Formats: structure tokens, C-alpha cells, sequence
């Protein structure tokens, strides 16, 4: 198969293919090279560009899955096939293994993985890309090196001020409250909300907001955060300000997590899981949170007697997003 | 989809847990 090089244009032959994902929004396979490769097939309108392909071409980060190649197939009808870097595990599978084993994920792994998620969101938002599907199933992780990579940019979109966008987006457990309220003017801070849900899930061993419907998803959030004020509703969807919603007391933040949950981990959760989207931490601000202070200490290593993954190789563009946080992000050493 | 309808379901569900 002749395929164009991912990162300039450009001969590919693969082996050991297997279907690991079906349904609408495409079909996903795995392949071999002697490397490992992922294939995703989607139906594409020949008259328009593929949104994900243009997104994947624009991005280059150590915490983003690499687009190796891409090629077309007819089927008879055009199908775009995206040749993607293969990563052995997902955060969902690792978390499920720990819960199935009735064990808690060590906080250092939670620290290492969450930092790379927030770093990836800082990068994509700098390039004007909103993931819109941030969930553990879309977080690739290497079991040994503990590097995290963001993938599945099918729902990704460049949110332009003034352009309405679909409200019913993201997976339900990680959907921001303004989306459930039907907001069409939402921003990339919805990715931050989903990242907050992922962090809480890793500390709790189960999703923090397990909604069985759109309405009950908002009920599950209110049971934790309390009923949002009318002013918080105004920033989410001003069409809901004049309803009289029952006032539910907020469950204390320290009372929703386990006894041994670190105090700063709870603090980070409260700073990201905010009703008002503008009050949520920026992805770089989350990286600068004290919850990640261990990763910046001189001498911290992975539990499996291995060094920490790349966490401070920030590019000049990365250094330019929020200059004030760069004192924390790069420690005195390095 | 209608805010009036959605709010009432939210209210009725919220009172069931209050
Ligand atoms: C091959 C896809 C995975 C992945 C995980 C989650 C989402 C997507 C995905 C995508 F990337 C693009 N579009 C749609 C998608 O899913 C709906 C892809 C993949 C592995 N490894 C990967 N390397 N690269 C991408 C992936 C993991 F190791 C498994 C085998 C444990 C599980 C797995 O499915």
C-alpha cells in the first residue's frame, strides 16, 4: 500500500491485522511493520477534507499519538485509513485492572499520567484544537515507560468564537455541565472538565459522575458539587436562569474521596470541576499545581526502577502559553 | 430539548434525592 508520510508528502506494507473496534464513527484495527501500528477506517466525503487528518497533520507533541501514514480505500465510496502509532495499553484498561484486582492505583502513576494529559491539552488548545472526547478509553499509556499519549481526534474541532457547536458531545460521564444544559457557545474548557473527571476516577476507582441519562448526569454532578447558583447557570446557558431548581447541599470535597487520598489531589479536583467554565484551571495551570510537585523533585523515579518519562522538554511554543507559570513548570534544576 | 421540559425533569429528579 502506498501511503503518505505523516510529518512533506511521500510505500507501506503491514501484517498481523485485527479488528478491535466496531460501530459508527469508523472501525479500528492494529497492524505490524518490525514495529506496531494502528489503523482506523472512516467513510469520507470526497468533496471535503477529513477533519481529523488535518488535525493530526497540524500537531506534533510527545504526549500526542503519532500519525505515521495515511492511505485511501474505495469499498464502493471513499474510506480514509489513518496509520497510527500503536501503544500497548489505555488508562481505562489499567484502571479496570486495578479495580478488578481490588487495588488502588499508586498516586505516583496518577501524578505521572495526569500531568501528561494536562500537558497535551495545553498543546492542542494552543493549536486551536478542542478534543471534545477526553475519557480514559482515549488515553494511551505505556505500562513500562509510563508515557501518556492523547488519541482519537475524531470528535476534535476548532471552536471559533461565534460559531455554534453541538452540545451533545463527549462521553456522558465526562460531559461538562454546560453541554448537558445545551450550550452551543462552549469553549475548550470542556476538555478540562473531562480531565477533572478522569483524575477523580483514578483516585476513586470508579467514575465520579455515573449518569445513566443526560438528566441524571446533571443530577450526579449536583449531588457532589451542590445545586449550581443562578449566576453559574447564566454562564452555562442563560436560558435556564429563571427556573427555580431545588437546592442540594454540596457533599464536602474531603468526604467524597477515600481516607488516604492526598489533600492536594482533592484540591486539584475542586479547581477543575467548576460549574463556571471560565473558573476552571487552564491546562498549564493544572500542570503547575502542587499535586505534581513530586514529578519536579530532583531524584523522583518510576516505581519499576525506571526514569520518569519526558515531562519538562517544553518547546518554545509551550513556553509561550502562560509565561508566569514557567517558574514552577521548569524547576531550578533544568 | 425544550428548556421548560428539561428543567421540570431536572427539578423532579432533584427533589427525589432531597
Ligand atoms: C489501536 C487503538 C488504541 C486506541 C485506543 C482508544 C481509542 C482509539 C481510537 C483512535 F486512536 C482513533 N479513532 C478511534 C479510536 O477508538 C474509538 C485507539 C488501541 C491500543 N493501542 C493504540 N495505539 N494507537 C491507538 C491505539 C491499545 F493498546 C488497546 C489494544 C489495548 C486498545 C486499543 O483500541
Amino acid at each position: 500500500v502506498v501511503a503518505t508520510l505523516g510529518q512533506p508528502e511521500r510505500e507501506v506494507a503491514y501484517t498481523d491485522i485485527k479488528v478491535i473496534g466496531n460501530g459508527s464513527f469508523g472501525v479500528v484495527y492494529q497492524a505490524r511493520l518490525r514495529e506496531l501500528v494502528a489503523i482506523k477506517k472512516v467513510l469520507q466525503d470526497k468533496r471535503f477534507k477529513n477533519r481529523e487528518l488535518q488535525i493530526m497533520r497540524k500537531l506534533d507533541h510527545c504526549n500526542i499519538v503519532r500519525l505515521r501514514y495515511f492511505f485511501y480505500s474505495s469499498g464502493e465510496e471513499l474510506y480514509l485509513n489513518l496509520v497510527l502509532e500503536y501503544v500497548p495499553e489505555t488508562v481505562y484498561r489499567v484502571a479496570r485492572h486495578f479495580t478488578k484486582a481490588k487495588l488502588t492505583i499508586p498516586i505516583l502513576y496518577v501524578k505521572v499520567y495526569m500531568y501528561q494529559l494536562f500537558r497535551s491539552l495545553a498543546y492542542i488548545h494552543s493549536q486551536g484544537v478542542c478534543h471534545r472526547d477526553i475519557k480514559p478509553q482515549n488515553l494511551l499509556v505505556d505500562p513500562d515507560t509510563a508515557v501518556l499519549k492523547l488519541c482519537d481526534f475524531g470528535s476534535a474541532k476548532q471552536l471559533v468564537r461565534g460559531e455554534p457547536n453541538v452540545s451533545y458531545i463527549c462521553s456522558r460521564y465526562y460531559r461538562a455541565p454546560e453541554l448537558i444544559f445545551g450550550a452551543t457557545d462552549y469553549t475548550s474548557s470542556i476538555d478540562v472538565w473531562s480531565a477533572g473527571c478522569v483524575l477523580a476516577e483514578l483516585l476513586l476507582g470508579q467514575p465520579i459522575f455515573p449518569g445513566d441519562s443526560g438528566v441524571d448526569q446533571l443530577v450526579e454532578i449536583i449531588k457532589v458539587l451542590g445545586t449550581p447558583t443562578r449566576e453559574q447557570i447564566r454562564e452555562m446557558n442563560p436560558n435556564y436562569t429563571e427556573f427555580k431548581f431545588p437546592q442540594i447541599k454540596a457533599h464536602p470535597w474531603t468526604k467524597v474521596f477515600k481516607s488516604r487520598t492526598p489533600p492536594e489531589a482533592i484540591a486539584l479536583c475542586s479547581s477543575l470541576l467548576e460549574y463556571t467554565p471560565s473558573s476552571r484551571l487552564s491546562p498549564l495551570e493544572a500542570c503547575a499545581h502542587s499535586f505534581f510537585d513530586e514529578l519536579r523533585c530532583l531524584g523522583t523515579q518510576l516505581p519499576n526502577n525506571r526514569p520518569l518519562p519526558p515531562l519538562f522538554n517544553f518547546s518554545a511554543g509551550e513556553l509561550s502559553i502562560q509565561p508566569s507559570l514557567n517558574a514552577i513548570l521548569i524547576p531550578p534544576h533544568l | 430539548l425544550l428548556p421548560q421540559k428539561f428543567a421540570e425533569e431536572l427539578i423532579h429528579r432533584l427533589e427525589a434525592v432531597q
